[PDB]
């Protein structure tokens, strides 16, 4: 009857999409047209759940 | 100053959050307040 949080999902945001470059399985990276990785929490500012 | 007119819309972002086209050409605009109405100075500079 422990119950304990284990962490938390971290959640990405690039200031331009569209930029990302595209690698294999649905998958993305960061690039100079891209922006800079944003980390940050779901549900907090501009974020997503 | 040095501006070029075209008609497609397809824009987007880049990293700084300036409106662009597809070749990362920055669009123009109207300067206007929070606060204002109507356009406040009339000489063209890029959306932010």
């Amino acid at each position: 009857g422990e119950n304990v949080t284990l962490g938390r999902v971290a959640l990405v945001r690039v200031p331009n999409e569209q930029g990302l470059d595209k690698k294999g399985g649905t998958q993305w990276d960061s690039t100079q047209f891209s922006g800079d990785k944003i980390w940050g929490e779901s549900n907090k500012g501009s974020f997503g759940t | 100053q040095q501006n070029e007119l075209t008609r497609n819309g397809a824009f987007h972002l880049n990293k700084e959050n300036y409106m662009v086209t597809a070749n990362d050409e920055f669009l123009l605009g109207y300067q206007v307040d929070p606060s204002s109405g109507e356009v406040s100075s009339y000489e063209p500079q890029p959306i932010n």
